[PDB]
């Protein structure tokens, strides 16, 4: 009476409760966690209204072996610092002026839509505030 | 002017002047006149007459009009791959003659040279298309062929 | 008008039909009856039963739903890049109402014939629409997957 | 041995019983692949053990 | 079991038409009242809602409340196939997972039943609090439509102002800042329309004018537009279309950053 | 010496406009009965049979039969070339390489040649045997081209069926099926315009659709069109133009195996 | 400080999608003559002089000679705004480097102040001097853009030869030839496509043809056009644009490569 994989049935919705890979995951989550906080501080600053020391970088990459759980790792910390996923995969066609004219204001504009249920991550294809985030997936892959 | 080889002008026009098999042409004969003609694999050493008692069935088979519309012969040798069996293979096979109404044959000499992934395909348009076109492999070593290609052929 | 050749007159049409590899056809079969099947790639000899038991499994689980919730593709379709982005992803989004514990199910024949680039795109699609989708390959030599 | 306590973790979910050795000879034979040690660790509790 | 009966497919070709590039599949919520699609964007900063009264099809028929999600391109390649003028059923089962579409009469000869297969994805709700805004106006369609495509050649942000001397746009670019003045007093000769604005105090904001040429695509659609704004809600364009019902577009602001001063 | 000259270049812009994708080559045969078309598809599965009468241009003069082998795109490159109310006269001689269009001016003051060479081949020399078909219908062009184009967005692949109320379409595809219903009741604003239905038994079968909307891409020729088919003969659609020539457009069954599974 | 007033939007638009292709970038000299440019395009074969007299501005200010050079992007993407019918100022300081367009909308009060920043490009007036001309002709613009258009889908290459009855065009290339003839035909109803000859000695010449494309995209500047062929000259095209100014396109030849004896 179940229609789950059990990667996905088992995904880790915390941090917490991946497996090895703990400085790699302390890293990426003190990365996101500094992102989440510089969100909220030009909240706060547009809410007033109406960067070396700093060094965060505004990408991160992430390598390791197949399987090991670098998606896996993303999708945790996202859930739990409150990001939104936009993810590019290779399954879908993503050519410079498609990825640029239709994700490129996903990180320039506001979401139109912070509360309810717009912690699920979708996708991109083309045939509490929550902070938008891109997830360039598998960027070996170029055809 | 002009001195033809020996080779060509001395050639089994008809099924009845080859010397050496005569079982297997008596079969594949039987195969023709009671329209029960397989799907066939011709393999041996060069030379010993299997593209022309394919072309001899041919000429028994469709008329010297309809020979450059329903028998489509291919040298496997001069492009490999899938780019020709989905393509010229698969289209002649899938297609049907507007008023000329049978089964199409499809040549296919020297089929050795073909690739792994060539050869399953070619398996599966056979597979899909037996009663619209019948296929004959003509090849010299039998170890170069798939077994899942070799068993559906006689 | 002909004789159908004793490989298709007599093919299985169960799991119980097939000889040989035991333990696998016999979790092939409590699958098919219990549901849940998860992506499987069949790997073996040629005219082993790969094909035959894929087929069977699929239909056990489907039933009647075969017609719309089953996409099978071999060596002779395109099977391309540009296949598993659109015509791939178009069946694992569509829409197809099934008995709980039942999905659709992609059947990719002869995985070997398959480009490397294709099974780089047919990744995330492997994952993402696992809840609706699962996928049924069949291969001869597993190292070119 | 941190990922053989994870399947059999994962395992003991689903009332079943294993040992270390034998998830250790799995993960070793797939090279610490996770997804798929977990996919076919579903394949083979779900079919009987 | 659904149906609903456009009167003239005039209505669905243009409303396809405006969602066309911007949205990337429908989902048509659907109950006794009416007809309803809360989409976002693929980027999720721009959101279309539109709403189509149960008394203005022809005829309209529902048993329960229903969700169907269908893809842009398979539905704007089959309603480009449709009559303008002719009638045209839109019917569905309670379960099933296909959407009918019956043209009758395309060219006064034939029946059309074509089909959709729907997808399946999570529909997201999208149930917005209709709060109060500080700067709406009454501006003509088909102009909104020309400025936007005009001054969308210079740049691509559009830094917006609503106030009582009226809207203000401005395009700074390589090629050279562009202004454009809107008055109440001013009246288009083309259509007649005059603008008026029932504003609350000025707002500064700044888009993306990509999806305002987007959102104009609806321009047939009605007449006139209203713009609503304010200094936290999003930009509303909203077309009124008559007895049909009404199409609003939510479009989020950039975020600008403070200098280190 | 060939020369032939016709009443209007709209119809040879129109008869051949279909022609530029599907025929490779045109093979003209020239008699004294008239222009013989007998064309083949590059697959083997469309033909093409096109009559010229002699009545319907306004001068002809031919001594020798001709067979005139010419290539499409840059031909149909030089028909881009023409208007609809002007006259045309093509000449060419007995051994000659040469296709000499003379072009009346549109201007009145602007005359215009063209020459193109003539590429020699073999020829099929396919005639037709004319069968009987067992189910006959005629259906307005422009409908026709509208479903075929209809049907290309849906699938493929159409299914033709003809029985005793109309012919009706099917195209199943990836996105959904798509119907079409042909009533033999037809009300339009002429007096006299429906589907009628002569036939002997009801004909369902499967065929291409590229090949069909380049049939359908020659519907300004002529008003109506008329369908024929039956259980082992194969498709054909029939433009009986004003007085002036016959076009005529056979088209193969495909072979299908889900049918039987 | 310049303060231009054109008009009318239509002849500014027409003449800058006459050279959007033609020249890279426009360079205006300014006098109390009124406005000339005389630009050079990137493969330095053609150069455009164009001249609009003062009293066909409306109201024409200008205290010094003012030089200054802009690309065409910006251009084509500034009067893509100008609509059909509208009164435009061209606005300058004494020394600055931004041009200002202000558009005067059929509105009651709706400015459009789109003001482009410059680049200071260094050109150098090519004064070209008059001579006599052996052959002028007088001729319409839709149909010659129709000839042009005609010999395009022949070949690259263009000839014309002027003989004592009028004009012939030749096309020579892979595809065939392509010949197109003109009579003396005075004596017509309106003084516009009458094709008066005035020359003196039979010339011709071969010319390319996208520049001579770029020439012919400026047919509704004016509704005829004088044609100007001489001795080792290049190409001229003269545009009489009515009530402001006169526009010159001139063309070097594609010189002929003679074989040795
Ligand atoms: N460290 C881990 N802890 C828990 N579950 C894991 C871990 N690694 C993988 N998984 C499971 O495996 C599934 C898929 O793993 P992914 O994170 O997608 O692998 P990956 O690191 O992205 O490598 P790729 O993308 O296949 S090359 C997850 O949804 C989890 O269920
Ligand atoms: N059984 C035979 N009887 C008479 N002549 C034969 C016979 N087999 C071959 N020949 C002669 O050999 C010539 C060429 O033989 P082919 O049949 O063309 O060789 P092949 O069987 O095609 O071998 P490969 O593998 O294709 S090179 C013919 O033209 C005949 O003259
Ligand atoms: N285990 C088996 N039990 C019974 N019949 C079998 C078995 N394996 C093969 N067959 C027969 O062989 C025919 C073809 O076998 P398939 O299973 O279709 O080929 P396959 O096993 O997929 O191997 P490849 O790699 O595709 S050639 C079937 O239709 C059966 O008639
Ligand atoms: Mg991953
Ligand atoms: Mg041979
Ligand atoms: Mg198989």
């Amino acid at each position: 009476t179940e229609d789950m994989l059990w990667t996905e049935k088992y995904q880790p919705q915390t941090a917490s409760e991946l497996i090895g890979n703990e400085l790699a995951i302390k890293k990426l989550h003190s990365w996101l966690k500094d992102w989440k906080r510089r969100a909220e501080l030009e909240e706060r600053q547009n809410l007033k209204g109406k960067e070396e020391e700093s060094r965060l970088c505004n990408t991160v990459l992430i390598t390791g072996p197949t399987g090991v759980g670098k998606t896996a790792a993303v999708y945790a910390c996202a859930q739990e610092l409150g990001f939104k996923i936009f993810e590019v995969n290779a399954s879908s066609q993503r050519s410079g002026r498609q990825i640029l004219s239709q994700l490129k204001e996903a990180t320039q504009s506001h979401q139109v839509d912070k509360q309810g249920v717009n912690s699920q991550k979708p996708c991109f294809f083309n045939s509490k505030n929550a902070t938008s985030l891109i997830l360039f997936e598998e960027v070996d892959v170029i055809f | 002017i002009r001195n033809l080889p020996w080779v060509e002008k001395y050639r089994p026009q008809t099924l009845n002047d080859l010397i050496s098999h005569q079982d297997i042409l008596s079969t594949i004969q039987k195969f023709i006149n009671e329209d029960r003609l397989p799907h066939l694999l011709l393999y041996g050493p060069p030379g010993t007459g299997k593209t022309s008692t394919i072309l001899a069935c041919a000429k028994q088979l469709y008329k010297d009009k309809e020979f450059g519309s329903m028998v489509l012969e291919l040298n496997a040798s001069d492009d490999r791959g899938i780019d020709i069996i989905r393509g010229p293979i698969l289209s002649f096979a899938s297609t049907r003659t507007i008023f000329k109404k049978g089964f199409k044959l499809v040549i296919l000499d020297e089929a050795d040279a073909m690739t792994q992934d060539a050869q399953n395909a070619l398996r599966r348009v056979i597979e899909k298309f037996t009663e619209n076109t019948r296929f004959c492999l003509i090849c010299n070593y039998l170890s170069k062929i798939i077994p899942a290609l070799q068993s559906r052929c006689t | 008008h002909y004789e159908l050749p004793w490989v298709e007159k007599y093919r299985p049409v169960k799991l119980n039909e097939i000889v040989g590899n035991e333990d696998t056809v016999s979790r092939l079969e409590v699958f098919a009856r219990e549901g849940n099947v998860p992506n499987i790639i069949i790997a073996g000899p040629p005219g082993t039963g790969k094909t035959t038991s894929i087929l069977c499994l699929a239909r056990a689980l489907l039933g009647p739903a075969l017609k719309d919730a089953m996409l099978e593709l071999n060596a002779s379709n395109d099977r391309g890049i540009d296949v598993v982005r659109n015509k791939i992803k178009m069946f694992a989004q569509q829409k197809v109402t099934l008995p709980k514990g039942r999905h659709k199910i992609i059947i990719l024949d002869e995985a070997d014939s398959m480009t490397d680039g294709a099974q780089q795109a047919l990744r995330r699609t492997m994952e993402i629409y696992s809840k609706t989708t699962r996928f049924a390959l069949a291969c001869n030599a597993s190292d070119k997957i | 041995l941190n990922v053989a306590s994870y399947l059999q973790m994962i395992c003991l979910t689903e009332n079943f019983r294993t040992d270390v050795k034998d998830f250790v000879t799995l993960l070793t034979a797939n090279t610490c692949d996770i997804r798929k040690s977990i996919l076919y660790l579903q394949f083979w509790i779900r079919s009987g053990g | 079991m659904f149906e609903a009966r456009l009167v003239q497919g005039s209505i669905l070709k243009k409303v396809l038409e405006a969602l066309k590039d911007l949205i990337n599949e429908a989902c048509w919520d659907i109950s006794s009242s009416g007809v309803n699609l809360q989409s976002m964007d693929s980027s999720h900063v721009s959101l279309v809602q539109l709403t189509l009264r149960s008394e203005g099809f022809d005829t309209y028929r529902c048993d329960r409340n229903l969700a169907m999600g269908v893809n842009l391109t398979s539905m704007s390649k089959i309603l480009k196939c449709a009559g303008n003028e002719d009638i045209i059923t839109l019917r569905a089962e309670d379960n099933a997972d296909t959407l009918a579409l019956v043209f009758e009469a395309p060219n006064q000869e034939k029946v059309s039943d074509y089909e959709m297969k729907l997808m399946d994805l999570d529909v997201e709700q999208l149930g917005i609090p209709e709060q109060e805004y500080s700067c709406v106006v009454k501006m003509p369609s088909g102009e909104f439509a020309r400025i936007c495509r005009d001054l969308s050649h210079i740049g691509d942000a559009v830094v917006i102002s609503c106030a009582k001397d009226g809207v203000k746009f401005s395009a700074s670019g390589e090629l050279g800042n562009g202004n454009i003045k809107l008055s109440q007093t001013s009246n288009v000769d083309k259509e007649e329309e005059a603008v008026t604005i029932e504003m609350n105090e000025p707002v500064q904001l700044t888009f993306a004018l990509r999806y305002l040429n987007f959102f104009t695509k609806a321009t047939p659609l009605s007449s006139t537009v209203t713009l609503s704004m304010s200094a936290d809600v999003p930009l509303v364009v909203e077309y009124k279309i008559a007895d049909m019902g009404h199409l609003k577009y939510y479009l989020a602001p950039k975020i600008e950053d403070e200098e280190g001063s």
